[PDB]
């Protein structure tokens, strides 16, 4: 018995390529379609809700994931590997970061961890890569606002703006057109919806569409009150209601 | 852990990992070490594709294992440092608990364990290096050489070459060195063994390193000019 | 064919061929041969020589004063699970004090041999044996074989033509098993029995191995002029 | 058992050659071209950044050069991934060294324990190896400025201009052409530029698809300053040389 | 073991130790070298526990020499210095610690400046002009407030330290057998014989 | 393809072939059965006597479990051994924490978990026996039967190895024809008629019988073998049955 | 125990007693303190007879595996550091040893290594080691000269010996002398301490103390 | 590829059937018992003329009264004398004797089978260990890589293996003398030597209950290897 899988299952074909990491890349273009946007005051995160069966509760269903207080997750690819990753995300947060610090984790260096994590799924021994590329949106004091991808590979590149999954290559044609340096991040909103238009085919509405922010502070959402500089997180995700209020001005 | 057997008997009766290590000790660049009467010379290749080199800075081919024992070899480089690591810790190692310098047998002995040990464990490839080791024993003036191979064996030579094209510096050998009367003086010694590297080499530039070790731990690297005239003299009664 | 990489892997007929090929092992060793009675066991081995200037590689070795067995096929599997024994009927005295029955050496040795023929890496052990010993219930006789299978006879033998020696008893079985309180007689069976399974050679001084135990008798070995009795 | 599905990472050819040192190698091939100049009174590092998109975030990003220390600094080509996991044991490395000894590591000391790493996963563990390939640029006070390499083999030599990654066939050939000891620093950025320029598979070199460093002893008095450079100030050196 | 002093003056530092080995009521050795050379440069002498002195000073000199031989280069008295601090500073918190204390005298020749620590078992580490370890101290420390400059000569250092083995040799109640004394500089380490 | 050649390896049907060819090792084996009675279990099993030099009444092939659960099986010898020697570890350590014996349902899964998690790797060999067993606890009698993929399922009656086919339809008129129950001293007498009447599918060498039996009365819940008196009265009642 | 060995102009002498003790209670009075490791080394024990004599075998089983290996007899340093290096390791355990590693080797020449449990290793030209130590020490320092005859210095360790197995009441049984020269060991005899003193005291004339 | 501890379809090893064949590649090496003692003696077979030959050890000391010879991949041999001396010595700390010849060799062999997936191959080395002991007298052992060991009264391991064993098997009686079996060793390498045998190429030892394990010099060879060509002139 024991795991006798202690050698790498991805290695280095004669051309140069890692097979699996390419194949988990393959696996993320089947994937449904996912993006950011980054605006000058924050940040916004979108995604279709591809549901499985009509009878299923998509809101049961999270594809949006909060890892810290000002930070979250989305993904294109396989939605059980996002799953593990965000219990993972968030835990490494807390061990690693705020643990030692007594606060919480700049984006780059959670998403640093994040890629440290994948990466070594694509070396250590008997498992194959993570299905899923990561988009992670956050706030932090000395960076402000942030974007950023995580590929298979553990690889990582900061974004102004880009979609990832099924039809990202015509997302990310329209994302350059409309995206300036001056957004607002009701403007960014407002791009990130029509962008996700293209992409979806079904119904198009606040059911079907998860979206979240990393924006101002919200102390309604800290759940307590006394400590001044305890603000309350960036971190918000949009309503069914909320979506739907912004598609009549579209 | 990785425990895979990866040294293994093939039918014919050849561990071919072994002997595919030896492939990369001949794709190595070339290594000599003659013995005189009153010294020991360790003469080095290297090959010359590489300009824009830094040579201050760049690992030295030859390695003091201690300031008595030497050691130079052929093959993967990356293999060599690991060997040599092990070396120079089993040598004050020796010296802590003996009281007493290691033996020039004794140091390669210690070698070629390692590199055998490699040959028939789990989860490991064997080393891609052959080495030469030499020096004098403490408080002894009689030179020793001995060599060391990817199987393990070990053995004592009057000279001997390893490397790519060691063959044809094998030959020269061969016939140059006399076991009744070896290079009487360090001279002699060095000039033997850089005649024998430009029957392979190239040019005498910076080709050729040298390094001659003496007795009571007094051994030194030749700079280019040195060898240079080496290679000046010898050309010249050539042409005859 | 494509299903004897290992032991770990059976093939469409269900059956696992590291432990037939084991087996065969067994048949290319040299013959030896168990009987009973109901008083005595004995065991009798032809030894093999690797050429005239080599000695004879002994067969039979014990494991305690009430018991032993002898081997037929890889002799250093044999020396394993010998040791095992021995350590086993070891165990059994200084423990509780009693001698370790034959049948429980029997399941003992089953066990261990059936653990190498359900996990990947190990092999199974490529060695038969013939368990004689004397316990609370008499005398016995056991035949293991190397896929775990135990089994108690009144004769038996294994090795190469053993298949003489083992028509021979099936014959004899009514005669040999009321050979009480008679030693010679019973070796002498077992000598007539093993002499069936010979071809082109014959019984010699250091060639025959003999090994007896009983009532009032310990497991004993007997090699060279010991045997020349019996010839 | 799982012997089946094992690729034997760390074996041998028939020809005495390391199957997937070589495959790395072959990958590292394609990377983003890096190159390092050694001068009198200073180092240059430059980077080519791969195919750029142009909604990267392209101040706030790092992907070539990387601070080991405060003397020593790091140009990657390769993975990326890999390259941090290495970037992040090599800091390490430096800080036991100054904890123990109380003196910043000597530079070579630290590239042979990195190359030493890469070793390992060549001869043991069944492990796949580092797809990397580093620029070593740094000062201590015995050898002054130093330039080293390492790949996947875990060999590792000093060099006084080399590039790795792409095109190195090319632009180790113009670097020897117009390379000469008693060089200045700024003659040294001029050539790193003008060498990515001629060997980039791009249409043209620009700011945003570049990473550029120079450690120099141009702080005040006898001692180190390393300078990673900001896009505008890419922008300019651009500019200053005349490439756009 | 018991006297190990230490004087850096202004071109070298000079270590004396005592030459008794005493146990139970029995001077076993008169003539016992309490110090090892670490490297050509740089010298370090030890007094405490039994066994652990030795063991301890022969255990840091192997490392010393293995960083030299691995790296064709000499380690600066400080640098050594920090490395003996850190493996007594691990040792204090070990199953069993090693109970030793140490005086590292040597000539930094990049600086051309000698340097003198002062270790104890528990890992303190101190640059001084002049050291000692033991009731030494008690004796030693105020004599050479006194009398040491900063600018002295190795010949006026070895007068210096005359007076403190006289002092020692007047107030101490147990008899050390006089001392080794050797100077390290420049030139190396080299061995006063005739004190 | 090569789906086969390793245990854990799902087929495109969704089926791990090496079990199934273990299931052929079973296939191979001696004739076992058991039958459940009004309150107990009755064992049997063929034994192929292959030699008159094998000592009757000594190669013991039933085992016990604790001192309530009868085993037996049919295949790889060995292989059942192994689990009976589990068993034996799994009811002792229940009986260790919990006090009372281990109850039947309970060993069951134990057995079960067990056998399911040598399919689970491809590092270990699925076993090579289907292992018949039961006995008696505070619910009353209970009879199982437990194949190489760790699938069990209770029985009224069971039946495994080379003459499995015709045993099983012996034991479905049994079923049918006692609807009310049958009664443990008859159980044994029709265990050794089934055994007797599945020898047909094994003709080549004659053959040994070994019965046992749990019973809330006539054994007082524990697990004895049939033996002497009782054994040859069965033995008898099969002769007569079969002629 | 009272052990002693000296160097000298002709080798080194070896003298030993032959006491054991539990207590005030004498538990033997013949047994040997010294172990022949080989034809040039000696070792002598004092301390935990045990300890003294399990260790002490272990290192000849040491010396003899390295002239396996080495083709060539262990130096007296190398040997003497083996076991120092031992009951190291065992430090604070409760090991109790006292011993001297005397030898003559081609390198070292005639030496001697004190090695005790507490990890101390000394060479030296003359050790006294046991309870009795200070006895031996007190004829022994009093009577030496480098220059001393073979025969006077065999004497003069036979004497130490002597004065010691008087005085210390942990002390006695008998001398057991041995002379190491470049050609190795040599024993000098076994002797009674019950005849050796009243033949000592006659013929040297000492001895004043006790009653004639 | 396969596991390493497979048996093939006749019941054989793979691994050990492969290690033999590696030693059939070995230098030869013979060892003849007698009443008198046991000799060993082995060809050195230097791969050139410079390597100098008495660096060449293919006969070695276990204890002073077992000496041992090899044939095969000599570096795998290290780690087996290394065992062998090990547990002579130790044998003699526990029981303040010396060891059984058997006993030995047997310590040596149960090495062998521990490979697998322990050592990741069998050794491919045979040794031929001879001794004496008080019980049995003189032996010489013929230890294999499948963990079996055979007694001999001679026995000849290496390339020149079967054509020197068919000699020795027509040489050989039970009352050789010492010098009558150094003799045949040096005439029975000489005959299966590629090279002619002089002392430089091929070495002698023997083991006697009085003087134990002895190499013999090369001048000591020289004259045995000269008696030798004199001898088989003069008839
Ligand atoms: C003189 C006689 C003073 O004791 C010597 O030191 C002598 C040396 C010696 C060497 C080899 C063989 C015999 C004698 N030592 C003894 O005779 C020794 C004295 C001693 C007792 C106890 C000790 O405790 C650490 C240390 C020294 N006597 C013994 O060892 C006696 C025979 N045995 C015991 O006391 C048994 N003890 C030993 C310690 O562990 C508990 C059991």
């Amino acid at each position: 018995m024991t795991d006798r899988y202690s050698f790498s299952l991805t290695t280095f074909s004669p051309s140069g390529k890692l097979g699996q990491i390419d194949y988990a890349l393959t696996a993320v273009k089947q994937g449904v379609t996912s993006l950011g946007i980054k605006a000058t005051n924050g940040v916004v995160i979108a995604t279709e809700k591809k549901s499985s069966s009509p009878l299923a509760m998509s809101e049961t269903l999270s594809k949006v994931s909060l890892l810290t207080p000002d930070i979250g997750a989305v993904y294109s690819g396989m939605g059980p590997d996002y799953r593990v990753l965000v219990d993972k995300s968030r835990k490494v947060a807390h061990t690693s970061y705020k643990r030692i610090y007594g606060e919480y984790p700049p984006t780059k260096l959670l998403v640093s961890e994040v890629a440290k994590i994948m990466q070594e799924a694509t070396q250590s021994g008997g498992v194959r890569p993570f299905g899923v590329s990561l988009l992670i949106a956050g706030h932090d004091e000395f960076n402000g606002f942030s974007l950023y991808q995580v590929d298979p590979s553990g690889s990582y590149f900061p974004w102004k703006a880009t979609a990832i999954g099924k039809g990202s290559v015509a997302a990310k044609t329209f994302l350059e057109k409309r995206w300036n340096d001056e957004l607002e991040l009701e403007d960014a909103i407002h791009i990130a919806l029509l962008t996700l238009k293209e992409s979806v085919e079904g119904e198009f509405n606040g059911d079907t569409i998860e979206l979240a922010i990393i924006g101002d502070e919200n102390p309604d959402l800290l759940g307590y009150t006394g400590i001044p500089t305890d603000k309350g997180p960036r971190f918000r995700k949009l309503t069914s209601q909320e979506i739907n209020d912004r598609l009549e001005a579209l | 852990g990785y425990d895979r057997a990866l040294s293994i008997f093939s039918p014919d009766g050849h561990i071919f990992q072994v002997e595919y290590a030896l492939e990369a000790v001949k794709r190595g660049t070339c290594a000599v070490g003659v013995k005189g009467k009153n010294c020991v010379v360790l003469g080095c290749e290297r090959r010359s594709t590489l300009k824009l080199q830094d040579t201050r800075i760049t690992p030295s081919k030859v390695s003091k294992i201690d300031s008595h024992v030497v050691l130079s070899f052929s093959g993967l480089n990356a293999d060599s440092r690991i060997l040599i690591e092990k070396a120079r810790v089993e040598a004050q190692s020796h010296r802590l608990t003996l009281e007493d310098p290691v033996t020039v047998e004794y140091l390669t002995r210690y070698v070629a364990g390692v590199q055998q040990r490699y040959t028939q464990s789990g989860g490991v490839r064997p080393f891609g290096v052959s080495t030469l080791i030499a020096g004098f024993d403490p408080r002894d003036d009689e030179p020793k050489l001995y060599q060391t191979e990817p199987s393990g064996i070990y053995s004592s030579w009057s000279a001997q070459t390893i490397g790519r094209n060691s063959k044809t510096v094998r030959e020269f050998l061969e016939k140059n060195y006399d076991r009744k009367e070896p290079p009487a003086t360090v001279e002699e010694c060095v000039k033997l063994t850089v005649r024998s590297l430009l029957e392979v080499v190239q040019t005498g530039a910076k080709n050729i390193e040298i390094t001659v070790v003496k007795p009571d731990s007094d051994i030194v690297a030749l700079s280019s000019e040195e060898i240079n005239q080496y290679v000046t003299q010898i050309e010249q009664e050539k042409q005859e | 064919n494509n299903y004897d990489g290992d032991t770990v892997t059976f093939s469409p007929t269900g059956r696992l061929f590291q432990v037939e090929y084991a087996l065969e092992a067994i048949k290319q060793g040299s013959v030896t041969v168990g009987l009973r009675s109901n008083t005595h066991a004995v065991l009798v081995a032809l030894k093999r020589n690797a050429d005239e200037l080599s000695s004879y590689q002994k067969k039979i070795i014990k494991c305690d004063e009430h018991m032993g067995l002898s081997l037929a096929g890889l002799a250093p599997d044999a020396r394993v699970l010998s040791n095992y024994l021995r350590q086993q009927c070891n165990y059994s005295s200084l423990v509780f004090n009693r001698k370790l029955a034959v049948e429980r050496a029997g399941h003992l040795l089953c066990d261990k041999a059936q653990k190498n023929t359900q996990s990947y890496g190990g092999r199974p052990y490529g060695v038969g044996l013939l368990i004689i010993g004397y316990d609370k219930s008499g005398a016995h006789l056991l035949e293991f074989q190397p896929s775990g299978n135990v089994t108690e006879l009144y004769g038996t033998a294994i090795g190469a033509r053993s298949q003489g020696a083992k028509t021979y008893l099936e014959r004899t079985l009514d005669t040999f098993i009321k050979i009480d309180g008679n030693p010679d007689e019973l070796i002498k069976a077992g000598v007539e029995a093993i002499s069936q399974s010979l071809r082109d050679e014959s019984l010699t001084v250091d060639n025959l191995s003999i090994a007896i135990v009983g009532k009032d008798t310990p497991f004993t070995i007997y090699d060279g002029e010991a045997v020349a009795k019996y010839i | 058992g799982s012997r089946r599905y094992d690729s034997r990472t760390t074996i041998f050819s028939p020809e005495g050659r390391l199957y997937q040192v070589e495959y790395a190698l072959e990958s590292i091939s394609h990377a983003g071209t890096a190159i390092g100049i050694m001068a009198s009174d200073g180092i240059v590092l430059a980077a080519e950044r791969k195919v750029t998109s142009t909604l990267l975030e392209q101040d706030t990003s790092t992907e070539k050069l990387y601070k080991l220390n405060d003397k020593i600094a790091v140009a990657v080509a390769g993975l990326t991934a890999d390259a941090e996991i290495l970037i992040n044991t090599a800091r390490i490395h430096a800080q036991n060294y100054l904890k123990t000894y109380n003196e910043d590591i000597p530079v070579e000391i630290l590239v042979r324990r990195l190359s030493d790493i890469k070793q390992g996963y060549t001869q043991h563990g069944g492990l796949r190896p580092f797809g990397v390939s580093f620029i070593y640029a740094g000062y201590d006070d015995r050898y002054g400025y130093q330039l080293y390499t390492s790949n996947p083999s875990g060999n590792y030599t000093g060099w006084k201009a080399i590039s790795v990654g792409a095109n190195t066939s090319a632009a180790q050939t113009l670097l020897q052409m117009d390379y000469k000891d008693d060089m200045k620093v700024d003659d040294a950025i001029e050539l790193a530029l003008k060498t990515l320029s001629k060997t980039t598979d791009s249409s043209a070199l620009t700011y945003d698809r570049l990473e550029f460093a120079t450690i120099r002893k141009g702080a005040n008095d006898g001692e180190v300053y390393q300078k990673i450079f900001k896009p505008q100030e890419i922008k300019d050196i651009l500019v200053k040389t005349g490439i756009t | 073991m018991d006297i190990i002093l230490g004087i850096r003056v202004q071109d070298s530092v000079i270590l004396a130790s005592s030459k008794a080995v005493t146990r139970g009521i029995s001077v076993l050795k008169d003539s016992d070298d309490k110090t090892r050379q670490l490297s050509p440069h740089t010298l370090m002498s030890f007094a405490g526990e039994a066994g652990d002195t030795v063991q301890f000073a022969e255990y840091i000199q192997a490392n010393i020499q293995l960083y030299s031989i691995r790296e064709d280069y000499e380690l600066s008295p400080q640098a050594v210095s920090s490395f003996v601090r850190q493996e007594l500073a691990k040792s204090i918190r070990s199953r069993r610690p090693y109970q030793v204390n140490v005086l590292i005298g040597g000539y930094d020749k990049k600086k051309n400046k000698p340097e003198l620590y002062q270790i104890d078992y528990l890992g303190t580490k101190v640059e001084l002009p002049y050291g000692a370890h033991g009731y030494s101290g008690f004796y030693t420390f105020s004599l050479l407030d006194h009398h040491y400059r900063p600018d002295m000569t190795t010949e006026e250092g070895l007068d210096l330290l005359k007076l403190c083995v006289q002092e020692l040799e007047k107030r101490m109640p147990m008899d050390f057998k006089g001392v080794i004394v050797k100077i390290v500089d420049k030139d190396g380490i080299r061995q006063v014989d005739d004190f | 393809t090569g789906y086969d050649l390793s245990n854990s390896v799902f087929s495109p049907d969704g089926r791990n072939f090496q079990v199934e060819y273990a299931v052929k090792a079973v296939e191979n084996g001696t004739t076992s059965i058991g039958i459940k009675c009004n309150d107990g279990v009755v064992f049997a099993v063929e034994k192929l006597i292959t030699s008159k030099l094998l000592v009757p009444q000594k190669n013991v092939k039933i085992q016990v479990v604790d001192r309530h659960i009868g085993c037996v099986y049919s295949g790889l010898i060995p292989d059942g051994r192994h689990l009976v020697n589990r068993g034996r570890e799994e009811a002792a350590s229940f009986k260790k924490l919990y006090k009372t014996p281990i109850p039947i349902p309970a060993f069951a899964d134990r057995l079960g978990q067990y056998v399911q998690a040598h399919t689970l790797y491809n590092s270990v060999r699925p076993f090579g026996v289907s292992t018949i067993f039961g006995g008696v606890d505070k619910n009353g009698a209970h009879l199982y039967m437990l194949e190489p993929s760790g699938s069990y399922w209770g029985y009224k009656g069971a039946a495994t190895g080379k003459g499995r086919q015709s045993a099983k339809a012996e034991l479905e008129k049994l079923v049918d024809h006692h609807p009310e129950g049958l009664s443990a001293r008859e159980a044994v007498k029709q265990a050794a008629k089934i055994i007797y009447l599945a020898h047909e599918d094994n003709k080549e060498k004659d053959f040994e019988l070994e019965i046992s039996w749990c019973s809330l009365s006539e054994t007082n819940g524990l697990h004895k073998f049939v033996k002497g008196d009782l054994l040859q009265e069965a033995i008898d009642f099969a002769q007569k049955e079969i002629n | 125990t009272t052990t002693l060995a000296f160097r000298f102009q002709g080798g080194i002498i070896v003298a030993v007693d032959s006491r054991a003790t539990a207590g005030n209670w004498v538990a033997s009075q013949t047994v040997k303190k010294v172990i022949e490791i080989n034809p040039f080394l000696l070792g002598t024990m004092a301390g935990g007879s045990a300890d003294c004599q399990f260790w002490e075998t272990w290192l000849g089983s040491q010396c003899r595996l390295h002239e396996l290996r080495e083709k060539e007899r262990i130096s007296v340093a190398a040997a003497s550091k083996i076991l120092s290096n031992l009951v190291y390791q065992y430090k604070g355990a409760g090991l109790s040893m006292g011993t001297m590693i005397c030898g003559y080797t081609r390198k070292e020449g005639p030496t001697i290594y004190y090695v005790d449990s507490d990890g101390t290793r000394l060479k030296g030209d003359i050790f006294c080691v046991g309870s009795g130590q200070t006895f031996a020490y007190g004829v022994l320092d009093s009577n030496y000269k480098w220059d001393l005859s073979v025969e006077d210095a065999l004497y003069l360790g036979k004497r130490s010996i002597l004065a010691a197995a008087h005085r210390d009441a942990y002390s006695g049984g008998s001398v057991n002398l041995y002379h190491v020269t470049e050609d190795g060991w040599i024993y000098h005899g076994n002797h009674d301490v019950g005849e050796l003193f009243w033949k000592v005291k006659e013929e040297e004339g000492s001895f004043n103390n006790v009653i004639g | 590829d396969r596991g390493v501890s497979t048996f093939s379809p006749e019941g054989r090893l793979f691994q050990v059937e492969y290690s033999l064949e590696a030693i059939k590649l070995g230098s030869t090496a013979i060892g003849i018992a007698t009443k008198e003692g046991v000799v060993l003696g082995v060809e050195k077979r230097a791969t050139s003329p410079l390597l100098e030959s008495d660096s060449i050890e293919k006969i070695v000391e276990i204890d002073r009264h077992i000496g041992c010879a090899m044939s095969g991949l000599t570096a795998d041999a290290r780690s087996m004398i290394e065992h062998a001396r090990t547990a002579a010595v130790t044998h003699n700390l526990y029981y303040d004797e010396d060891i059984n010849v058997e006993s030995l060799t047997q310590s040596v062999c149960d090495l062998a089978l521990r490979f697998g997936e322990l050592m990741s191959r069998p050794f491919g080395v045979a040794l031929l260990i001879a001794g004496h002991d008080a019980d049995d007298g003189y032996q010489l052992f013929h230890a294999e890589p499948s963990g079996t060991f055979y007694r001999y009264n001679a026995k000849a391991i290496g390339s020149g293996s079967e054509g020197a064993q068919a000699e020795l098997l027509n040489e050989w009686h039970s009352s050789l003398t010492l010098k009558e079996a150094e003799l045949l060793v040096l005439k029975i390498l000489k005959q299966v030597m590629e090279e002619k045998l002089d002392e430089n190429n091929a070495q002698l030892s023997c083991i006697t209950k009085q003087d134990g394990f002895k190499i013999y010099d090369n001048e000591k060879t020289a004259e045995l290897i000269k008696e030798l060509k004199e001898k088989e002139a003069a008839e």
